[PDB]
Formats: structure tokens, C-alpha cells, sequence
């Protein structure tokens, strides 16, 4: 769930 | 497939990902870094290691919260490493990225004590890039709860160390870990069950290749892989504990979003 991990995501992106 | 390639791709992703290593961590435990082991040299240690910290501020919070933080600060940063490495890990940057998350979500603590057997003896663990050694008794010395958060991660990491792995191989079990298709919530299931199946028979193939005289390495390891699942639903409750009744030791922002509906 990308929407209630925005940190991760960013960690991702 | 080569799997044989596949196994050397992971482990130089590791190598390149992580700043800690086994060889690495060996040449340090043999022989230097700076001993923690009562709160004289805690304190003597946060001065050169950790400056800012006590450059006043928090330096009138416990002991015991001014360690949590530089632990904070640390999982912060294994879990950059562990992303990067996920990233380099083949297959894992074509799946959706709900599932990098989800599987990045539930895997990164697994990965994380696992590795931190590598640091570790029955005597310590090595800390701070290298620099620091903290004392398994000067742990246990903490107050409650701070006291209960390592020792049950120096239990699991004695018997891992038993079975005498190298970084060839914790590269790929880390891989094992994080590639795993059972986690709650995945889009892809049949997508990821098929990635881990491969990751797992590549670790296969490895052991029986690094590890002909332990026939049994390979189903050791998948109860280790079992046993670390349990030892982080029970670090997430403890944590839950600690960021819940103590005031100075609330969540960096990004464990808060790991933990958060994890177990
Ligand atoms: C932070 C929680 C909320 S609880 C938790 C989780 C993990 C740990 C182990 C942290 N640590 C000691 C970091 C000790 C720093 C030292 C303190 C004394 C003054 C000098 C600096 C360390 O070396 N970790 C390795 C890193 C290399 C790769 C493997 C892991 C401790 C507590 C979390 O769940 O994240």
C-alpha cells in the first residue's frame, strides 16, 4: 500500500 | 536460468548496499573500537561518537532513552541500505510498487536481525560504522523495558553464527526473507510466490555448493527464516510497549510507518 507508506514510497522512488 | 548467477548478482548487491559485512565485522571482534560497557564509557562514547547528541540537548534524558534514539537512527539507516539492496535484487523492481512496500514492510526486520548476528558475540556487538563495542551485560543492565529489546536478538544470533555462514550466503537468505510470498495484503501473490520460489532454489543450489559437509543447512535455515518471523512480532509488541508509556522515546517517523499495522 503505497498511499499509507509515503516513506517507503520515497525510499522506492 | 543460471543460478549460479543469480547467487553472485545478490551477493555483490549486498557487498555494494550494506556498510557492515561479516569479513568486515570479524577483522574488527579479532584485532580498535571504543568498549561500552558501564555508563562512564557510554557517555565517553556518545562524545566522540554521536557529538550532536549530547552537545547539550537530550544529554538530560535517561541513558537509557539517548541509546533508543541512536538505535532509531541506526534502523533508519538499515532500512535505506535494505531498500537499495531490494532494488538490486533481479525481479524485485518489476513487481507493483504496493508490493515492494508491503514486502519491504513485513521484511526489513527479519533482514535486520539477521544481519545484526554478524555484529554480534556472546560477549557483544559491534556499533556505531564499526567504531563502538557495546557489552551484552551492559544491555542488561538497562532499566526496564530497554533492557528486554537486544538480549532476545543476541539468543538468535549465538545459534545463527553456529552454522557458520558467509556473506555469500546471509546475502541470499536476506533475499529469501524479503522475496516472500505469504506476506498479509499482496496484489501479486502468484507473481511473488513465484520470485521467492526461485530466490529459495537458488539458496538451494548455494548451500549444497559453499556447504557439502551440512546436509541439513538448507531446512536450518528455513526455521530460522520461521524463528525470525516470531522474534519480530514479538519486537513490534515490545516496541508498541516503549513508544506507548515512555514520553522520550517516540517513533522516528518512518519505523512508526513500518510498524504501523504490521501485527
Ligand atoms: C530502534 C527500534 C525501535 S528497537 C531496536 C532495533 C534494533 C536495534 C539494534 C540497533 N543497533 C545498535 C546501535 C547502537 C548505537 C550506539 C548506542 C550507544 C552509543 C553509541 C551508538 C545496530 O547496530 N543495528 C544493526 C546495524 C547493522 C545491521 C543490523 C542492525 C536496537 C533497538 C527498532 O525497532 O528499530
Amino acid at each position: 500500500n503505497t498511499k499509507n507508506h509515503p516513506m517507503l514510497m520515497n525510499l522506492l522512488k | 536460468a543460471d543460478l549460479k548467477s543469480l547467487a553472485k548478482r545478490i551477493y555483490e548487491a549486498y557487498l555494494k548496499n550494506f556498510n557492515m559485512n561479516k569479513v568486515k565485522a570479524r577483522v574488527i571482534l579479532s584485532g580498535p573500537p571504543f568498549v561500552i560497557h558501564d555508563m562512564e564509557t557510554l557517555c565517553m562514547a556518545e562524545k566522540t561518537l554521536v557529538a550532536k547528541l549530547v552537545a547539550n540537548g537530550i544529554q538530560n534524558k535517561e541513558a537509557e532513552v539517548r541509546i533508543f534514539h541512536c538505535c532509531q537512527c541506526t534502523s533508519v539507516e538499515t532500512v535505506t541500505e535494505l531498500t537499495e539492496f531490494a532494488k538490486a535484487i533481479p525481479g524485485f523492481a518489476n513487481l507493483d510498487l504496493n508490493d515492494q512496500v508491503t514486502l519491504l514492510k513485513y521484511g526489513v526486520y527479519e533482514a535486520i536481525f539477521a544481519m545484526l548476528s554478524s555484529v554480534m558475540n556472546k560477549d557483544g556487538m559491534l556499533v556505531a560504522y564499526g567504531n563502538g563495542f557495546i557489552t551484552r551485560e551492559f544491555l542488561k543492565s538497562l532499566r526496564k523495558p530497554f533492557c528486554d529489546i537486544m538480549e532476545p536478538k543476541f539468543d538468535f544470533a549465538m545459534k545463527f553464527n553456529a552454522l557458520e555462514l558467509d556473506d555469500s550466503d546471509i546475502s541470499l537468505f536476506v533475499a529469501a526473507i524479503i522475496c516472500c510470498g505469504d506476506r498479509p495484503g499482496l496484489l501479486n501473490v502468484g507473481h511473488i510466490e513465484k520470485m521467492q520460489e526461485g530466490i529459495v532454489h537458488v539458496l538451494r543450489l548455494h548451500l549444497q555448493s559453499n556447504h557439502p559437509d551440512d546436509i541439513f543447512l538448507f531446512p536450518k535455515l528455513l526455521q530460522k527464516m520461521a524463528d525470525l518471523r516470531q522474534l519480530v512480532t514479538e519486537h513490534a509488541q515490545l516496541v508498541q510497549i516503549i513508544k506507548k508509556t515512555e514520553s522520550d522515546a517516540a517513533l522516528h517517523p518512518l519505523l512508526q510507518e513500518i510498524y504501523r499495522d504490521m501485527y
